[PDB]
């Protein structure tokens, strides 16, 4: 019943002060774009940095299985918009946040579906 | 003047019409650097700079556009120009990208290896290489002409490369080589363009627009690098960052252009003048098939 879990091990290097991955490939772009988290061009708001999405997902950068039964990346070929104050680990940020379903924000930063 | 507006400097065309000898290259703002925005890699930079180049020519554009990328893998294992590409390159266009060694990519399909083990029987609306290999810059023995990868470049454009399509291949004072610049004067239009955020390197682009299949024009490769260093050792380009803030117009127009299947006969004034213009794809529109050649071997005894 063996696997290796790496999700786990970065959130806790990250806890231990280990140094996040680096080398994220951050784009040029307006940064007047829809500010969703993952979308197939940049689309960075002005609050936010656009990378390119295979750069940020530690399973590509690790060289490891993803998670999903079909090992599809969900990040791979398309990019992903980070906070801009949580820039310096977008590994990190991809790792411990969750996109909205509905309106294709991230989870606390950007989504509002929960409001009025 | 306004060149540092611009994403670049092409070689000038009375350039290109010389007849200089091959001098050292000697850049006076070598080793200056550009400031680039925060926490924007040189590599981003540099192919943003290409494509708003390239912008601004007659390239075709068809649906289900194919580009191929070469020498596409960093040091850092993954491949920066290959996302600014796939930003500029309009939703949905198949991208391949290969390099020597292992890389982390956004392209849709990722080949390790010498680039000679690549093949494909698919044709190409866009080869894109900055293969380079840095060896290749001892100043102490002659400048001649090279092959290694630049061989396999020349053949895959002669033989992959559909009419209509266009190609951007890294060259250097020392990589370079001269059937590729002859094999610009079989495209419609061709230049060398020097990035503005790289313009201390004697690195260029040698672009070659709208292929035609057959010469246009006759060129002498050897002399025409020649030109080429003439022309960066006598044009001090100012290093600028500046295009790289305004991102309004980056994506490639999506064109439609036409795709059709035709034979060599088939090629009349009407067709090449098309070409010529950016308006039409010759290639097959079958299924992109690529493989990596593997050699096996046994090494236990
Ligand atoms: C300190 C800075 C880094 C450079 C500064 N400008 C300089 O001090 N130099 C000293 C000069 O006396 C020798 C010369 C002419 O070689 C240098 N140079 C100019 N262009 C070059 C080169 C070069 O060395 N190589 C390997 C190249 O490829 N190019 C294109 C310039
Ligand atoms: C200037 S770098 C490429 C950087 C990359 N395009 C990026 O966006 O960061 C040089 C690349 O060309 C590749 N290269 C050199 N010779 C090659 C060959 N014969 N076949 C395949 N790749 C080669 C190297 O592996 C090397 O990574
Ligand atoms: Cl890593
Ligand atoms: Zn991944
Ligand atoms: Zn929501």
């Amino acid at each position: 019943a063996f696997a290796v879990d790496a999700a786990k091990a970065y959130k806790d290097y990250l806890a231990s002060g280990g140094q996040p991955i680096t080398n994220c490939v951050k784009m040029l772009c307006t940064h007047t774009g829809t500010g969703q988290a993952i979308t197939v061009t940049p689309e960075a708001n002005m609050d936010q940095e656009s990378f390119g999405g295979a750069s940020c997902c530690l399973y590509c950068r690790c060289h490891i299985d993803h998670p999903n039964p079909k090992g599809f990346c969900d990040l791979k070929g398309k990019y992903v918009q980070i906070p801009t104050t949580c820039a310096n680990d977008p590994v990190g940020f991809t790792l411990k946040n969750t996109v909205c379903t509905v309106c294709g924000m991230w989870k606390g930063y950007g989504c509002s579906c929960d409001q009025l | 003047s306004s060149q540092a507006w611009q994403p670049g400097v092409a070689m000038p065309n009375l350039y290109k019409m010389q007849r200089m000898l091959l001098e050292k290259c000697d850049l006076q703002n070598y080793g200056d650097s550009a400031t680039l925005p925060k926490g924007i890699m040189m590599n981003v930079a540099k192919y943003t700079q290409l494509c708003q180049y390239l912008n601004t020519l007659t390239l075709a554009v068809p649906y289900n556009m194919r580009v191929i990328h070469f020498g596409a893998g960093s040091d850092k294992g993954v491949a920066p120009g290959t996302a600014v590409l796939r930003q500029w390159l309009p939703t949905g266009t198949l991208l391949v990208d290969s390099d020597l060694n292992d890389f982390v990519s956004d392209a849709d399909s990722t080949l390790i290896g010498d680039c000679a083990t690549v093949h494909t029987a698919n044709k190409w609306d866009l080869i894109i290489s900055d293969m380079y290999d840095p060896k290749t810059k001892n100043v102490t023995k002659e400048n001649d002409s090279k092959e290694g990868f630049f061989t396999y470049i020349c053949g895959f454009i002669q033989q992959k490369l559909a009419l209509g399509g266009s190609v951007a291949i890294k060259i250097t004072e020392h990589s370079w080589n001269a059937d590729l610049y002859k094999l610009m004067g079989h495209f419609a239009w061709w230049t060398a363009f020097v990035t503005n955020v790289n313009a201390s390197s004697s690195e260029a682009f040698l672009i070659g627009c709208n292929y035609l299949g057959k010469p246009r024009e006759q060129i002498d490769g050897y002399v025409m690098h020649a030109n080429y260093i003439f022309w960066r050792n006598t044009n001090p380009i100012q290093l600028s960052s500046y295009s790289l803030f305004d991102m309004s117009k980056f994506p490639l127009k999506l064109r439609g252009t036409a795709v059709m299947s035709l034979k060599e006969g088939q090629i009349n004034d009407m067709i090449l003048s098309l070409l010529s213009k950016g308006r039409l794809i010759i290639r097959e529109n079958n299924r992109v098939v690529i493989s990596s050649d593997v050699l096996v071997n046994n090494e236990n005894l």
